[PDB]
This record gives C-alpha cells, structure tokens and sequence, in this order.
C-alpha cells in the first residue's frame, strides 16, 4: 500500500549514491564536492554528466490535483524538495564542465 | 471535436465499434507510428468502473510497471474518449522510456553514408562503435601529443538532428552543427578546440610531471584542481582558469594551522610578484618563497581516512571506526552517519542490535553493531 | 451559378470526360486562359445604347445591352457589377468583363 | 552450349555437374563429370568428385544437349540424366540418354536410333520421358515401354510438359488442349484462348477440385498470374524475348521467380508485388538450388566466356538477402552492421505479421457491420440476358415470399470503381407469373428488371 | 561447417508433398524413409547412399522399428501391416505376402511397446483400438491372439489418428513421464499397477488415454468403452503430434511435459503444479501457435521442432511454470514435414521438395572491406522490401480509417436521434413541359447535416412504386428504380437529381406514388456477398402535389 521505491532507482549507481548524499539537508551540498571527488578516486575517474542530466528529465507518471489526475513529471521534480535545491546548487558549482543541451533541458523544466 | 461522435473517429481512428451499441470496441491505437493491438468491452451501459481491455502482448509487455496506473485510470476516468487520450499519452511515456528496445532507422540513406563519413575520416580515427551504432567514439592528438576523445550519440535520423557530442576538456565544446554538416565538420572543430586549450594542458602537464599532485589521482582532463602536497601533513589546493592558465590561481591551504599562517603571511606579501609570463610552478616558487619535494612519499599517500558519508575526521568524539569488509573500498565511516544512512535503505533489516546493509561506496554486505 | 440569385449548394457539372467513346478508345487501344477582347467608341455606344434607363455611365449598361437576352440579366441590373462568371452550356468558365 | 570440346552444367543436390565430352586420344571422346561443390571458406568451387564415361565407338558428331534432373520410376530417386546424340555422318543419328548414379556411375536407358537430326522443344520428363517434335507432330518415348510412340491428338507447341496429379501425365500445347500421353486426350478453367494468342511460357503451380493455379508469360514481355482463369497480378519485364521461368524460395515467405531471356539476361521478380528487385546482363549460365548450405534456396550466375577460358569461374551467388558472396582498420565497425542486418530482418518479419493481423481485423469488422443490421433463401438465383441494345436481369423466387403480401423491385448498381464519373441509371421491374402444366401445382413467379446497356459499355466491362 | 547437407532426392508431385503421412525414422547410423508412397528407403548415413528400397503395395502410412528384434513394421494403407528383417539375405526388393501379419485391412495406426502391438484400426462409423500379444523369442515374427479391443465410442467420422505411449519410471518406442505427472493424469489406478498408457490423438481432434493392463477384455468379457477409455482435452482441430519434455533440466529421462498440437496450431502443454492449496493441480496451456503445423518433434530440454508451410521453426519450453505466451524464431530452413530429432542437436527431415537433409544446428585485411561491401549490399536488398510493406500497411490503414467512417454512419442511421439529421433525402413534386404535354417531376435532394463525409463507396438507391396492389395481370412496370453514386458528399453539401413520375402512356397517372429512397455501402469499393442498405424515407404523392391551379 504505501511502500514507495525511491525514484533514484534505476540509475547507474554513481548518481545513486550522488543524489543520496544530496538528500541530507544543507550540509547537503557540501557532500556532493566529497561524493564527486570520491569517485575522481574510484575506477571512473571521469563522471558522465551527461547521463544525469538526461536521466533528470525523463518523464514518469504521477496523480495529483483532485484525486484522479493523470500527469508526467520529470525526475527533477519528483525526488526530495531539498535533494531539488541541493543538486540545482551543486550544477551552480560546477557549470563549467556541463554540457549545455542537457544542462538548458533541465533549467527548461 | 468535443462529442464523442467525430471527435472519437478523428482521435482514434483505428478504434472500429463492433457492437451497433457502440459498446465493443476492437482495432489498434496508434503511438509514434506503431500500432498495438487493443479490445475493449463496456457493460450493457456506459460506466467504465467495470469494463473489459484486453491487449497483445507487444502493448502488455511496453504497458509493464504501469498496470496500477491503467487499472486505476479504467476505474476513475468519466469517459471512452479521455480514457483512450490518456492511455495513448502513457503509451507514448511507456515507449520514449525503454526507447532502447524500441527503433528502427532507414538504412539506404543510414549505415551507408555513415560508413562514407567515417571513410572520409581516416579509418585511423574511429576508435569504438557500439552494436546498435548509436554511440561512436574518435580520438584526435594535439600537437603536444595527447589524446583527446570525442563521444557522439547520433540518433535514427543522424544527418537531420544534432547527434550529441559529449567531452572531457573543461570549456564548454560548441560545435555548429547544419544539415549539412558531417563528422568530419564537427571533428575539424573538435581540432580546434583542441588547439585553443593547449596552454591550460601544458600547465596540468607540467604540474602533474614536478609535483607530488594529490587528489585528483590519475586526473582527467576536466579537472582544473590540483590539492598539491608540500613538506609534510600539509596542502595547498590550486584551481588554474582555462582561458587564464598562466594568470594567477585559486589556492588555499589545508594542514596544521600553526605551519599554514606564516605561508598566508608570506603569501600576502608576495602576490605583486606573481607574472604570467613564467610558469605556474616558477612563479609560484618564488611567491611563497619555498620549494616543493618531487613526490617525498609515492606509497603512503594521505589515504582518506575520514567518514565517507560525512567527509569528517572528529565526528563529536567518534572517530572513523566502522569500516567495509572489502579489499577494493576498506572505507571507514562513523557509527551515526552509518546508522542514519542504512536506517534509510529499503534493502536493510535490522536484527537485536544489528543493522545489515549495503556499503554506500561499493554496494556490498556491511555490517553495524550498535 | 456563383452570382445567381439564390446562392444555393448546387454540384458543379464538370460535363462529361473527353467521350464515353473516348474512354473506350483509351482502353482498347492501351495551361493559360484563353481571352479575347474588343475595343469601341464610347460615342458609338451611347448613341447605340441606354436611351432607355438610369444607366451608369458605360461599363454596366454595355453589358446589360450585351446580356439583355440571357435569363439572368435583370439581376445584373439589380446588382450593376460591370463585370461577371459564370459557367459555359458545355461545362467551362468564363468571366466577361466590360 | 553443345559441341565435342564445350560442355554443360546441372544442379543437383545443392552442387554442380559438369558434362564434358572431352575427345581424349586409343579413344572417342569421353563423357566427363566434374561434380564440384561450394566451399563458403574460399568462396571458390572446388572439385569434390569425378566420373567418366566411355562410349562405345571411334565415331565423331557427340553432342550433349538436354539435362536437369528428373525422377527415375523404378525408385523414385531424382538424378542426373544426359542426353548424348551420335552421329556417324550416315543420316542415322542414335540419341543415348544416360543417368548418373550416387555412385558416380552411368545408366543407358534407351538408344532409340532416329533418321533425322532432331530441332524443337526437346523436353525430359518424370517417367525419364523423352519428349520433342516435327512438324507439328509431337512423339515421346518413354523408358518403361521403350518404344517409339506418336500423338493421337495435333497440336503445334507443348507450352507446359508434366505430372499433373491423377492424370498421370499431360501436355499443355493448345491451352484449351491438355492430352493424356496414356489415353491421348478438362479444358474449361485453364488461361483463356484470348490470352492464347500472345502466351510463349506457362508453369503451373497447384491443383485442387479440376483448378490450377499457374502463372505465364507472354510475347509482349509481360508475367502474369491465373487462379482458375482469373488473369491476377501481371507485371512487365524489362527486357525482351523471354525464353522460361524457373520458381525460387530464398526463405520465409519470399518468392522469387527468376526469368530467363534469349538475349543472356535475366530478372528476378518478387512475389507479392509483381516488381523487379534485380536484373542481370551477362550469363553463360543461370542455376537455381541451395549453393550454400544454409537450407534456403539461391541463385547461382555465371558469366560470360570473354573473362577466362575456364568455367565455373565468375560467378555470383544471391539470395537477394542476407547471402551475397561474389569473386584501414575497420573490423569495430563490423559487428555492429552484422546487428544491423538482423534487425533489419526480424522488422520485415513483424511487419508481414502485423500486416495480417491488419486484414484480419478488417474482415471481422466487414462481417461486423453486416450482422450489426441484421436465413432462409429468399431468392433462388440470378441470371441475365442481352437482347438486342437492352439488359434483362431476372431472379426466380421462392416460396417465402409471397407477392401478395410485398411488392418487390430490383435494382442494379454500378461498381463506381470503374464509373470515375456519375450518370444515373434507370431500371424497369416486372413480375411475370407462369402456371407451370395447369392441365400442388407449382406457380413461378419471377422478377425481373430491363436497362439500357450502351450507357455502361464505356470501359469495355462492368460488374 | 554446412548446417544443412543433402542425401538425396525424391519424387516430389506439383504443390508440395502430402502433410501427415510421411516419415522418417533412424537407427544408429541408418535412416529409414517413407514418402507417402509404394516405395520405403534404407540410407546408410555416412555416404547417404541408398543400401535397400522396399516396394509394397499402396502407400506406406505409419512406420517403427525394434533395434533389440532388427524388426521394421509397416502399415499399408487398405491392406495389413507388413514386417521386415533389417538384415534381408537392382537394389529394389518388392515384398511378398509372405512377410504380411495381421492382415485386418482397416487399421489406420499403429505403435509399439515392449512386447505387445497395440493397434487401431477402422470398423465402420466408431472406431475401436485394438491390443495384441508378440511374442517376445525370435520366433516367427506373429502378432498372436487379440487379447483386448474397446470401442472409441466419442468418435463418429485423409487425417490418419496418432497413438504415444506414456509409460511410467519403474517399469519401448514411447516416452517416460516422472511419476508426480503420471499421477496427475492417469490416477491411481495407473500409478499402482504400473500400467503403460496409450494416448489417442484423433482427427477428430479430442485425445484420449486407455490403460493397457485395464485392457483385457474377451467373448465372455467385452471391453466396456465409457468405463475404460478416457478424454484428457478436447482440441477443437485435429492432431498432429503428442510428445513430452524435459522442462527444468536443471535416453530414459525422466519428462515432466505434455504436448499436444493441433493442425491449425493450438499447441497445448500440461505440467504438475501441487500449488497453492497443498494439492497437486494441473497447470494447462493452450498455446496458439501461427499457421497450419505440418508435423513435430522433441528435442533437447523443452525445445518443439515444428514446421509450418513457411519455414521450420522452433519453440521453446524450458526454463511460475512453463511458459507466458509462446514466442517462436524461425532456423530459415524450408517447408520441411517429417522432421526426426536424434540428439547427440542434429535432426533429420524431408523437405516438402522432397529432399532428404539432415540440418546440423548449433579477422583480415581488405577482404574486411570485402565483408563490408557484402553486408551493405545485403541491407540495401532488404530495405526495399521493407519499404514496400509499409505502403502497404498504408493502404489497409486507408481502408480502416474509411471503414470506420462507415460504421459511424450505419450506427447514426439506425440510432434514434428523436431527429433523422445524420443524412436527410427530401422530395419535391412540380411540373415541366416537355414538346407538348405536361410531366410530373419528383425532385430528390439529398442533404449532409452531420459532420460524417460519405467518401467513395456509398451509392442512392431511389425506387418508384406506382401503386401497391398486384393484380390478375402484372403490368408493365410495378416500379423504376434508379441508381446513383454519391462520391465524397462532404459535411453541408447536397446533390440534387429529378426524375420523370409522370404520364409517357395514356395521359393517366394513378395516385398513390411511392418514391423511396435508401442507401446502399459496398465494402469491396474501397479496396454470401455483401454490402448494407440503408433506408433513408419514403415520400408520398397524394394528388394534391399534382395539382396546379
Ligand atoms: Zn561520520
Ligand atoms: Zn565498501
């Protein structure tokens, strides 16, 4: 009845664990630089941005509004409201190294 | 149109009422040029809190996972029409989702002109093509002599749309695709790119070659960071700009708070030295007015000792005690960071005094006795 | 049709295709428009004219005098358009100008 | 081709037979067998056996002309048969047929010494039955009797020769005719004597009950289907003078036809569209069986003489599909073209299916709407007349309906298929009761309706 | 490596050979062959010669073989059931009769097991299996003395009937099932005897089982059918192979699987649950299967070798239990029936050409480019037939769409609305003057009000009854009726057509009139015979329409 998965599930691991890390209020933030670092430290040094932010648009569905509502939302706003503000502040941090058909796909939700 | 009498025919054209009552329906329902069979049954009135919809197993199997969501729609939805809008809205999700399974290009203007281009290339450029030729991946050299690749997606249409390009270097990569264009197009301004970033390179080359670099082991070439160690148990970590390379860094030291104030100190006093027309090692030598050692310990580097959850030695007292049982992570963690993240998995069980769960770093059996 | 008085829904003729002889032909065996005009004296004409009613100046009374034998002449007096389209007894257009 | 030194080749059991007569020197010429087989390793043929065949005298003028394979009646097992003529310059001419063996062995059958040098549509059949004409007289010789026999029936060509089934077997000259060559001579649902004019080739296809259905081909470069007269499908060839038709199967559902022509070219048509998907210029030789091994049939090209004086050589193999052989690092490209094909293939494979399963859902839906409005025969049968410039169509009722009770019309109505344009037309209803020997007693009351034809002769047809 | 060899060739009539009769049967190294013909072969398989052929009499229908006797038994069609020695002291051999037991000349099938010839044969309308001794010394080779019949009384009838043996393990051509299974279908009245079984397939469709030791029956004993013979399903069409698996394989091997198979591709498969209640429970399928099956076989571990008219395919069992759906990959081999599976997987078959062939299922430089060429060449083949059956799909899709459009009218129509306004047909009555003498005329608009496009198909239908009353004399012309096409119509428009009602003879028009118009779709035009009509009205001219003051 009311088990929900986790809508990180299904991804590569490394962006499980990313936004997991992101989950833990505002010192949230801060992890992720760890989280990052510590997988520049692991087998993948490179990590693949663009996975991500292509995975935090895809769409799943939801009911909301009434009670009966059939609407899509994308990734980004259907994890945890401060796992929201702390990824949007973490690609703050890292713009640099984003690819920006992704990165404006994301700013367009 | 807003009935359902032409409305219905001109949004679900291949939808054909069997019953002279319009109550049996049976035909196909069309989603991004795929048609998927369908049958569907209303009682003898027109409620569908209990109707029939049976499917082939194409729609069942792309209609997975979504089941509750269809069952639940079939009881809520006041209308055939809406009902159907919505399931082929979801069909389309279902579809753009596992669109991995899902394709198929047109070969006579496709895997021929690909295989032109890639000709036109040099067949010494093309270093990987994956099965379903989505992904291919070149491989450039800059005049230093580094290697550099280049990872494109192209999509069913590869000449109409973009195909992705992604890259390592840290400046964003901009590359002006047209209709027109071609792989050797964007790998000539992929050489360019290239050529523009040598300096930056140059610097990282010349750091990661004298210096002790740190953490970033075995660095990519995204990364402008370099936590450089100096003398013992202390740090000074260096952020470069790529369009300033030669220009003065970011840099900051981590360490004993008693050795790192004189270094600020001296620091402070020599910025005005600092010239860009040296290197970053040469000026920046003579800036804190000491030398570095060439790798004073290569085994026994600081092998991060610290929580891995919360990225602190000295959590209240406790210390990075609890570790992986795991040759490849042997990560320490706290006691509370532990137990706050494994209380959280849907994985873990939790016996008398014991929690059982995945380490975060490697995902392997982990065990916490409180 | 298209000016006629009741503006009704009619099907257009499209007389029939080439011959049913042609047809036969075809299977047993297997652009601008075209305008013409005149020129003439408006001195000629008015004397040649009305006399007869209200008559704006030329243009509308010269194709009443012209049409003053077709049915559908009195409607063109109504209406004083100077100009008309309409369909041929064999299946064509043609538009008259004056 | 057919001389001493020339040779010529045969396909049987996925391989190839070569007949030489090679003049060897002590002897005649000898009648060779190369028996050479398709290796997919080398993309070459390579000899895999050899026989040879003496025949008995040093008198020159052998010939080979005529060989495929046929079906010994003894066993029943398929075989190699060459047909050698002798000539000794004495206007005597002996005609040998030989069938080779599994063992790489020859078998005379019969010697049938003629007088007069044979030229026209020399053609073997099961029963090892030869089979060729003179002027307008056919004759055969079959193996079992061994005697020499002419047909009762005259005829001028032999377009189709062959077991059809239950009637032993049969020839197809005259396309009303179709003899017995037991009982020499149903001639009602073979391909019309209007088509008769311009057919060269016919190759039939299937019998039930009798009807076949069978395709043709014509003068005018055309290839035509019929099922049970019913000129379906043509299509239209490029190239002229079409000489035969071989059937070929390549796989799951395709069909080829491989057309030969007289000008050494030949097509290729794919069933179920009547297209072309190849054409071909060049050709010693055309074969068709399974080359490769692969359980589906090919089609094997030679071509021509102008590249080597050796055979077997330059040629091409072709399923038309996946199978295509013929006589810088690149390999990471490979495998995934390799993946390429076979999602290509599995796509065409569910588009047939789902196509069926489109015609499927519109046919259930035609019967739906026709029980949707709505057991006993109302009507018993149609039938029409022409009388001078006026059509009558009349239908003779039954008993249930009663014209005291309901007054009945009739109407007839044009397939707007053909009537790109719209008269109307207009049909007068009469009632016509006859006593039937007055002098129970059966009335007949029919119901007819008359029109003017003229008005729907416009396109040489209508239905 | 040839996956596919052929070893030799056999007549074949036009259209393929006969389905059903046929058969392949091997032995060690030997392959023995019936064509559905007078004619049985013998190849040794190294060199596929032929070693011996054996010419009966009338079509051989059914073969075995006992390898510990070297016996080979075959059934004639209307005479008996012959036996041969493999030894056997041109290579054509014709039997004599000398070699023919049990000469019953109304047997339709038989089979083997251990040392009893359960056969089965044809009276008149019910058929009646029949069970026989033999004698297990090599004697001479004798049925003996009929030990039982029984009467298959459900079946009261080209499709010969086919016979399995289902014997269990503890205690022979047939197949062993596992004992949970065994228990499951026969009881325990089979389980505890350890009695063989024998499943009946017949063209009838339904399938039954009969137990042998149950089967003893005499004079003073007859075998009593509704007792004695049993019906595990009933197949709608009829059968064409019945085997067992080993699905979970995780010679004697133990199978767990029933499979039965129909003509026209019901398969069916049964296993042993003992689910969900604590109780054993029988786990049925009726899988469905494209096209009409042609034979069958067993191979490795759940595998089905069938063979449609298309291609030889094959299914897989093997792994809740056995299967969802069936999903079933063609091999790309040809219409081959009478398909045999040894396993070592290497099975034997003739193709419907009538091939005997014995399919074996399992870099460079520059001549890479070479492979290259070969495979581009190959997807450009492929895509323009891809192409072409997209069109196509097109074209049906055209002719659903339009259909539809149908049905919605047909439906609209016969619906009341309280308001006939999908489409409208008024009528209007006036009077022309025609060389000298008035006519009567009958307008009739037809009027679009609904949104539906009568596109090409639909056709008027008008009809004109001079009066209702049919006399001593028939007249001349009870009614005219006239036929129009109505083509695309379009939503709003109106076509208009006038038709003469008034006096061509005597000057005399008697009244009541009836003008009637009605509608009438053909489902050929957009691609028992068909169409609908469809009755639009029906007007009235009553005399005060024709007068003119
Ligand atoms: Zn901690
Ligand atoms: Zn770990």
């Amino acid at each position: 009845e009311g088990v929900e998965p986790a809508p990180w599930a299904q991804l590569e691991a490394p962006a499980r664990l990313l936004l997991q890390a992101l989950q833990a209020g505002p010192e949230g933030a801060r992890r992720g630089l760890g989280v990052l670092r510590a997988l520049g430290s692991r087998g993948w040094e490179p990590f693949d941005w663009g996975r991500l932010l292509e995975a935090l648009c895809r769409e799943e569905p939801v009911v909301q509004g009434p009670d009966g509502r059939l609407e899509l939302k994308p990734l980004l706003l259907r994890l945890p409201r401060i796992c929201q503000r702390n990824l949007m502040s973490l690609l703050m941090a890292v713009r640099p190294s984003l690819p920006e058909s992704g990165l404006l796909s994301v700013l367009q939700i | 149109m807003a009935v359902t009498e032409a409305s219905l025919l001109r949004q679900c054209p291949l939808l054909l009422p069997q019953n002279r009552s319009k109550t049996v329906y049976e035909g196909f329902i069309s989603a991004q040029g795929r048609d998927f069979h369908l049958r569907i049954v209303l009682p003898e009135d027109l409620q569908l809190k209990n109707a029939r919809l049976l499917c082939s197993w194409q729609l069942r199997t792309i209609l997975s996972g979504y089941h509750r969501i269809v069952q639940q729609r079939m009881q809520h939805s006041p209308d055939l029409m809406s009902f159907m809008m919505e399931l082929k809205m979801l069909l389309e999700v279902a579809l753009k989702n596992r669109q991995e399974l899902y394709a198929l290009p047109p070969p006579p203007q496709f895997y021929s002109s690909l295989i032109e281009e890639i000709g036109t290339l040099g067949w010494d450029k093309l270093v990987y093509a994956d099965t379903c030729f989505s992904t291919i991946k070149l491989k450039a050299e800059d005049a230093s002599g580094r290697e550099h690749l280049i990872t494109l997606k192209l999509k069913a249409k590869y000449p109409a749309e973009s195909p992705d390009y992604f890259v390592d270097f840290p400046v964003p990569f901009c590359a002006s695709w047209t209709p027109q264009s071609s792989l050797i197009s964007i790998y000539s301004q992929f050489l360019a790119a290239i050529e523009s970033l040598k300096a930056f390179w140059d610097v990282m080359d010349e750091i990661d070659e004298k210096t002790w670099v740190l953490e970033p082991e075995k660095p990519p070439r995204s990364a402008t960071a370099r936590r450089i160690a100096l003398g013992n148990n202390v740090s000074i970590n260096i952020e470069v700009d790529p369009r300033h390379p030669t220009m003065l860094p970011e840099c900051f030291f981590l360490g004993a708070d008693h050795v790192v104030k004189p270094l600020g100190i001296k620091l402070s006093r020599n910025i005005h030295l600092w010239d860009p027309e040296n290197s970053v090692l040469q000026n920046l030598k003579d800036v804190l007015e000491i030398d570095f050692p060439a790798r004073a310990i290569l085994e026994k580097s600081d092998f991060t000792m610290d929580c891995g959850i919360c990225y602190a030695y000295q959590l209240d007292g406790t210390i990075p005690d609890q570790v992986c049982d795991n040759s490849q992570c042997g990560q320490p963690f706290h006691q509370i960071c532990l137990y706050e993240w494994l209380r959280g998995l849907l994985t873990s069980r939790q016996s008398f005094n014991i929690i059982f769960g995945e380490c975060p770093y490697c995902s392997k059996p982990i065990t916490l006795k409180m | 049709p298209g000016l006629a008085p009741p503006h009704t829904r009619a099907p257009s003729p499209l007389g029939p295709t080439r011959d049913p002889v042609a047809t036969f032909l075809e299977t047993c065996r297997e652009l601008p428009p075209s305008v013409a005009s005149i020129k003439v004296s408006a001195e000629l004409l008015r004397a040649a004219l009305k006399d007869g009613h209200s008559g704006v100046p030329l243009c509308c009374a010269t194709l009443q005098w012209l049409l003053a034998e077709n049915a559908a002449v009195d409607v063109v007096r109504a209406r004083a358009l100077s100009s008309i389209q309409g369909v041929a007894p064999d299946g064509a257009n043609v538009h008259l100008i004056v | 081709m057919s001389s001493n030194e020339q040779e010529r080749l045969l396909c049987y059991n996925g391989e190839v037979l070569v007949f030489q007569l090679s003049k060897g020197n002590t002897k005649t010429p000898i009648l060779h067998v190369r028996r050479m087989v398709f290796d997919r390793g080398t993309k070459v043929f390579v000899q895999k056996s050899t026989g040879f065949f003496t025949i008995k005298e040093e008198n020159s003028h052998l010939k080979i002309m005529c060989c495929n394979c046929v079906s010994d009646f003894r066993t029943g097992i398929n075989l190699p048969y060459i047909v050698i003529e002798k000539n000794k310059k004495n206007n005597v001419f002996e005609y040998f047929l030989l069938i080779l063996h599994s063992t790489n062995k020859f078998e005379m059958r019969l010697s049938f010494k003629l007088g007069y040098e044979m030229k026209d549509g020399l053609r073997v059949l099961n029963g090892p039955l030869i089979l060729w004409r003179h002027v307008k007289a056919f004759f055969f010789i079959s193996s079992q009797t061994g005697k020499v026999v002419s047909v009762s029936g005259n005829f001028s060509s032999i377009q189709w020769a062959g077991e059809i089934e239950n009637l032993g077997m049969v020839l197809l000259g005259l396309k009303e005719c179709c003899l017995s060559e037991e009982e020499c001579t149903s001639d009602i649902y073979i391909i019309p004597p209007a088509y008769s004019s311009v057919v060269t080739y016919v190759h039939i296809c299937a019998t039930e009950i009798l009807r076949i259905s069978l395709i043709a081909l014509t003068r005018k470069n055309q290839l035509i289907s019929f099922q049970n007269g019913t000129p379906k499908n043509v299509c239209q060839l490029p190239f002229g003078d079409p000489c035969a038709v071989q059937l070929m199967d390549s796989g799951g559902g395709n069909l080829f036809f491989v057309v030969s022509f007289i000008s050494n070219n030949a097509c290729a048509v794919w069933k179920e569209s009547f297209q072309v998907a190849a054409k071909w210029e060049k050709l010693s030789l055309v074969l068709i069986d399974d080359f490769i091994g692969s359980g589906t049939e090919q089609v094997l090209l030679l071509f021509k003489d102008s590249l080597n004086s050796d055979c077997l050589t330059s040629f091409k193999i072709t399923d038309l599909g996946k199978i295509n052989y013929s006589s810088e690092n690149r390999y990471l490209v490979v495998p995934p073209l390799e993946t390429g094909l076979k999602v290509c293939f599995s796509s065409f494979r569910e588009l047939r299916q789902h196509l069926l399963l489109k015609e499927k859902i519109i046919s259930k839906s035609y019967k739906a709407l026709i029980n949707l409005v709505q057991s006993e025969q109302l009507v018993e049968k149609i039938w029409y007349r022409v009388i001078d410039d006026s059509l009558v169509v009349g239908v003779k009722t039954t008993s249930s309906l009663k014209l005291s009770l309901n007054d009945v019309t009739l109407s007839l109505l044009m397939d707007q298929a053909h009537d790109s344009r719209f008269r109307l037309l207009k049909c007068q209803n009469r009632v016509i009761k006859l006593s039937t020997n007055p002098f129970k007693k059966e009335c007949v009351q029919i119901i007819t309706a008359v029109t003017s034809l003229s008005p729907l002769l416009t396109f040489s047809k209508f239905c | 490596a040839p996956r596919v060899r052929y070893l030799a060739g056999f007549c074949c009539p036009l259209g393929g050979l006969a389905a059903g009769k046929p058969r392949v049967l091997c032995h060690e190294a030997e392959v023995f062959l019936s064509t559905g013909s007078e004619l049985v072969y013998v190849y040794d398989q190294e060199g596929g010669l032929l070693t011996a052929a054996f010419r009966f009499p009338d079509q051989v229908w059914h073969l075995e073989l006992l390898a510990p006797r070297r016996l080979l038994y075959a059934l004639c069609a209307r005479r008996g059931l012959y036996c041969l020695s493999l030894d056997h002291p041109s290579p054509v051999i014709p039997v004599d009769p000398d070699a023919c037991i049990l000469p019953d000349a109304a047997l339709c099938a038989f089979t083997l097991l251990d040392s009893v010839l359960v056969t089965l044969v044809q009276g008149p309308a019910r058929w009646k299996m029949q069970l026989f001794e033999q004698p297990c010394p090599g004697e001479d080779p004798r049925p003996g003395g009929q030990i039982g019949e029984v009467e298959l009384s459900s079946y009261t009838p080209h499709f010969l009937p086919v016979l399995c043996s289902v014997s269990p393990s503890g205690s022979s051509g047939g197949f062993t099932l596992e004992d949970a299974l065994f228990g499951l279908l026969f009881g325990a009245d089979a389980t505890l005897l350890q009695s063989p079984v024998v499943l009946c397939g017949l063209p009838d469709g339904q399938l039954c089982c009969v137990i042998l030791k149950a089967l003893v029956t005499s004079r003073s004993a007859p075998g009593d059918p509704n007792a004695l013979v049993k019906i595990l399903h009933h197949l709608e069409e009829p059968v064409i192979f019945i085997g067992a698996l080993k699905t979970e394989p995780q010679e004697d091997v133990h199978c767990d699987c029933l499979v039965a198979f129909g003509h026209h591709g019901r398969m069916l498969a049964i296993k042993a649950s003992w689910d969900e209640s604590g109780k054993l429970v029988p786990e049925l399928r009726e899988y469905c299967l494209p096209g009409p099956v042609l034979c069958a076989a067993c191979g490795g571990g759940g595998r089905v070798y069938h063979s449609t008219p298309s291609d030889l395919c094959v299914v897989d069992l093997s792994r809740q239990p056995e299967e969802g759906p069936g999903g079933l990959p063609p091999m790309l081999c040809p219409a081959s029936l009478n398909i045999c599976s040894v396993v070592s997987t290497k099975l034997l078959a003739l193709s419907a050409k009538g091939r005997l062939m014995t399919c074996s299922l399992d870099m460079t430089t520059e001549s890479a480019g070479q492979k290259i060429k070969e495979l581009l060449s190959g997807i450009g083949n492929i895509s323009e037939r891809v192409s072409f059956l997209k069109k196509a799909v097109d074209q049906r899709n055209k002719a659903l769409t339009s259909l539809n459009e149908a049905m919605n009218v047909s439906c609209a129509l016969l619906s009341s609305g309280t308001g006939p306004r999908p489409i409208s047909c008024t009528t209007s009555t006036t009077w022309s003057r025609l060389q000298t003498q008035d006519v009567l005329m009958a307008t009739c608009v037809l009027e679009n009000s609904s949104s539906f496009s009568l596109d090409q198909g639909w056709t008027l239908c008008i009809q004109v009854l001079t009066s209702s009353c049919a006399l001593d004399l028939d007249s001349a012309c009870s009614a005219i009726t006239y036929t129009i096409p109505v083509d695309q119509l379009g939503p709003g428009a109106r076509r208009e057509v006038t038709l003469p009602l008034g006096p061509g003879e005597n000057g005399g028009l008697d009244l009541p009139v009836t003008v009637s118009c009605t509608l009438f779709y053909s489902l050929r035009e957009v691609v028992e015979q068909e169409g609908v009509c469809l009755p639009l009205s029906r007007h009235t001219v009553d005399m005060l329409q024709c007068l003119r003051f």
